[PDB]
RNA sequence: UGGUAUU
């Protein structure tokens, strides 16, 4: 019978929910759906090539999967290593069982994740240092850097039940050690409990003739696994310059 | 910025060709203008946008350059040509400044 | 066309007056305008400058967030008040007009100047 | 097959292209990779859709205000500071603090400052008094990347007001990128002091 | 008339007899015609409104190859001789040098014709902006025994402008190349166009520097060298020299 | 075509 003469038609109505024009701007959905003040809405074809790339970065996770150098000096280790600096020097007239190296490793001593640990709030991945002795070719030693997750007692322990590498100079003068992510819960602080005790120690003394130092440089570097993940932005502890 | 000109004192002759020269700092595509004042009076606008000359300016006056290297020439002085010439510079960031001036004076 | 400022005087440190400069001879509104000054025997300062309709002001650094350059279209007359003067302010205050086409500021017509002693 | 270099014996100098790493294994353990939610806060579009406090400003005038905007050097935007280079579209956010009134937002990439003049060329949005705007700008510049480390790499922002009288309003400004394209990593800068 | 000749010889047809026709006769068109000829080279165009026949010699061969190769190199060679590998710098690595000190720079476009010498000196004068990939050797020898390491980085013209507020730590986000002197003696590094702007100006600094840092000090043992040459070779994968310009005139190519 | 919101 009667269809849109029964009742007087009108634009549909609808609710408003709470808060009406409120700005939310902390989700990412929320801000790619703002209206545009192009001329016609429109968007520009990029240039990747000017760059010299193919293609744009597309995660920053890779950056954390970058080695840098764990504190960087201009001039070796003056505690004999027994500080934070990451550029040690190893000499001859070190006796096996003697640290080289030793610190509690904070993340924020390595310089490309020292901005994570100020734009992120919690992380979980492996950590891999690397070691790279810079010996000659006539220099033969042994150094075992070991590590105990989450131990803060930075006194000189012995490695034997730690996450240690032994490493033979050679030819291959860099060494990985791996340290398996370690933590009571699923994702740590970036800035809270240190990530472990690091310690160099001598294993067999760093031998030389005439025509070679007694003295090699190291250089500690270290970065995340293919693993990381960083979670929860939050804000800065420290400005960058 | 600021553009330093060059000579601060010239000296020459009635029949002379004088060059007062300009430089600024960074690059300014062709936004300068010359001014002369005679002492005691307000300045006149001769060169403007470095080459142009202003209505009723003589042919004497012909500026050049462009970038950070302006010059004004004025290629023979006439008694009336001895005056003061600043050379004022329109930039982006709408800075406008004026060079120190160069008094322009008889050669006894 | 002819500028004719007015307002000068002589006002003890951290003073405040307020140039003036009527003018006529054109069609005051279709052009920006500037106060330009000139300190004792030297240079020649771009103080401020004011857009066409006065929707955009200029300043000088060294006189900036201390003058305040306006227009009222109305009457054909600049205003530049001048606040917390110093002994820098000590200048003759030039009244210049912006010239016609170009898309560039240069100083097309100038008054004659009204001393400021301070 | 396992090769002692995937036991963490390598050279520094056999590193071949940049960003090319491998994992080691032990006897014992090897990467894991565990989800705990269920996108990455690490992709690059993600991160930065999120916005960053730039700058307040107390207009006590009719007058425009540039602003030139530009990657920040603390927050969570500071993840920029890793490239050199950047192409996108950009969001501005403005929260216009007035009791009356109306803030006309504009954007240009545009360095000449005498572009401002007519503002309502450069499209305008007008924000009531007491409201908030999230306008998205897009890439109009005449370079095709922008360097990040410039002072107006993000371009200029103006804001003019129509003004109630002189009773001054304030206006901060956050800025957040959508769908940026950054390019060639560069290094960490060092924290503030330092040196 | 072009009809006009050919009314002579039908008259002439029409009265002739067993001896032929007396008369002949043809209308044409000039062989001086009113044409104009228009030619092209690189950056050229030659408009002539009053050409005359073009002549070449008798039974002229213009393939200008030489068929016994008295220069018997390819013909390319002049054309690819502009990206040739050149020394583009050389200092000295003396043995007090500490662990970040800046050994060489080089200055990227413009050191590759910076010079005479570089043989693409001659090339660069012409044009006002280039687009190139480089090629980078970087040498540094050292004897057995001797200790210590280089870095070799590639930074483009946004870190050259900030390298002051940048930590050295992370300098191998960079593109680089960390050569242990004990092993090798040469870091290969190739790098391709790297800049803000679609072309840099040549004579430029502006696709940044390639340095080359002391990663760690060298450890040489007594009576053996101090000094240690580093030197730094280049060539361009790809040259694009376009914007013609006086010889050597400085053309901005960039907006303020 | 009350298609008497539009179609």
């Amino acid at each position: 019978l009667t269809a849109s003469t029964k009742y007087k038609w009108t634009r549909t109505k609808v609710d408003i929910a709470e808060g009406p024009g409120t700005m939310n701007m902390a989700n990412v959905l929320s801000t790619t759906g703002a209206q545009s003040v192009a001329l016609v809405g429109e968007r520009a074809f990029y240039d990747p090539r000017t760059a010299g790339s193919k293609s744009r970065f597309d995660d920053m996770i890779k950056i954390a999967q970058l080695f840098s150098v764990m504190s960087d000096n201009t001039t070796p280790s003056s505690s004999s290593g027994i500080d934070k600096y990451g550029y040690f020097d190893w000499a001859a007239t070190v006796a096996p069982q003697n640290m080289v190296h030793r610190n509690v490793v904070t993340l924020d001593q390595f310089p490309n994740l020292n901005l994570f640990m100020n734009t992120y709030s919690y992380f979980r991945g492996s950590l891999i240092i690397r070691l790279s002795i810079y010996a000659s070719t006539f220099n033969r030693g042994r150094l075992r850097m070991g590590f105990f997750p989450n131990c803060t007692h930075d006194t000189q322990l012995e490695l034997d039940n730690a996450i240690y590498t032994i490493c033979d100079i050679g030819s291959d003068n860099s060494f990985e050690l791996t340290i398996p992510y370690s933590f009571s819960t699923w994702m740590r602080k970036t800035h809270g409990h240190q990530l472990g005790l690091f310690q160099v120690e001598v294993l067999n003394r760093l031998t030389y003739n005439s025509s070679s130092p007694n003295k090699v440089h190291c250089i500690v570097q270290g970065r995340l696994g293919d693993d990381a993940k960083f979670f929860c932005p939050t804000g800065s502890l420290v400005s960058f310059q | 910025i600021q553009m330093t000109q060059s000579p601060s004192t010239l000296s020459a002759s009635v029949g002379d060709r004088v060059t007062i020269t300009c430089r600024t700092s960074q690059s300014i595509s062709n936004w300068l203008a010359w001014y002369q004042q005679k002492p005691g009076k307000a300045p006149k606008l001769l060169i403007y946008q470095a080459s142009t000359l202003e209505n009723g300016v003589p042919s004497r006056f012909t500026g050049s350059g462009s970038g950070t290297e302006f010059s004004l020439t004025i290629s023979s002085l006439q008694p009336d040509d001895f005056a003061t010439y600043y050379c004022q510079q329109y930039n982006n960031y709408m800075a406008l400044t004026f060079g120190g001036g160069t008094k322009v004076e008889i050669k006894r | 066309v002819q500028l004719l400022e007015s307002g000068g005087g002589l006002v003890q440190p951290g003073g405040s007056l307020r140039l003036s400069c009527a003018a006529s001879g054109f069609t005051f509104s279709s052009y920006a305008m500037s106060w330009v000054r000139q300190a004792p025997g030297k240079g020649l300062e771009w103080v401020s400058a004011i857009s066409g309709g006065g929707d955009s002001r200029y300043y000088a650094d060294s006189v900036k967030g201390r003058f305040t350059i306006s227009r009222d279209n109305s009457k054909n007359t600049l205003y530049l008040q001048m606040n917390s003067l110093g002994a820098e302010d000590t200048a003759l205050y030039y009244c210049a007009k912006r010239l016609g086409r170009v898309a560039e500021y240069y100083f097309d017509y100038w008054g004659q100047g009204t001393l400021v002693t301070v | 097959s396992i090769s002692p270099n995937e036991l963490g014996l390598t050279s520094a100098q056999d590193d071949g292209p940049l960003g090319n790493e491998k994992p080691n294994y032990f006897l014992n353990f090897r990467t894991m990779n565990v989800d705990i939610f269920t996108v990455s806060h690490t992709k690059v579009d993600n991160i930065f859709g999120r916005a960053w406090y730039v700058t307040s400003h107390d207009f006590n005038n009719g007058d425009t205000w540039r602003q030139k905007l530009t990657f920040p050097k603390e927050g969570h935007g500071m993840l920029s500071q890793f490239f050199a280079y950047f192409t996108g579209e950009i969001n501005i956010h403005i929260l216009y603090m007035a009791k009356q009134g109306f803030l006309r937002v504009a954007h240009t990439y545009d360095t000449e400052d005498n572009r401002k003049t007519f503002l309502s060329s450069n499209g305008v949005i007008t924000i009531p008094a007491g409201e908030q705007m999230t306008l998205s700008v897009p890439f109009y510049s005449n370079k095709p990347l922008r360097t990040v480390r410039h002072d107006s790499a993000l371009g200029f922002l103006m804001c003019r007001p129509s003004m109630h009288g002189t009773t001054r309003t304030t206006v901060e400004v956050y800025v957040s990128l959508r769908c940026p394209n950054f390019f060639f990593p560069v290094p960490a800068p060092k924290p503030t002091g330092s040196r | 008339n072009e009809v006009g000749g050919e009314i002579i010889t039908k008259v002439a047809d029409d009265a002739s007899n067993l001896l032929g026709p007396n008369s002949f006769a043809t209308t044409a068109q000039p062989e001086n015609k009113d044409v104009v000829q228009a030619t092209t080279t690189v950056n050229t165009t030659n408009l002539t409104q009053h050409p005359s026949a073009p002549t070449i010699p008798f039974t002229p061969d213009f393939k200008n190859v030489d068929n016994f190769h008295s220069m018997a190199y390819d013909i390319t060679t002049g054309d690819k001789n502009p990206s040739k590998l050149i020394r583009l710098d050389t200092a000295s690595w003396q043995t007090s040098y500490s662990r970040q000190y800046e050994i060489t720079t080089v200055e990227l476009p413009k050191s590759f014709w910076d010079d005479t010498r570089k043989p693409a000196y001659g090339q660069a004068k012409y044009f006002a902006a280039v687009r190139c990939g480089f090629h980078f050797q970087v040498q540094v020898n050292v004897n057995q025994g001797t200790a210590g390491s280089a870095l070799v980085v590639y930074e483009p013209k946004p870190v050259i402008d900030s390298r002051q507020y940048l930590e050295f730590g992370s300098l191998t986000n960079l593109p680089h190349v960390l050569m242990n002197l004990a092993e090798t003696t040469q870091a290969d590094l190739c790098i391709p166009y790297v800049a803000d702007t679609n072309y840099v100006k040549t004579d430029s600094s502006d696709l940044g520097q390639l340095r080359v840092y002391v990663w760690t000090p060298l450890s040489v043992p007594t009576g053996a060298s101090n000094e240690v040459d580093v030197t730094v070779m280049g060539s361009l994968l790809q040259l694009d020299f376009q914007n013609p310009r006086p010889y050597g005139e400085d053309v901005e190519i960039y907006d303020n």
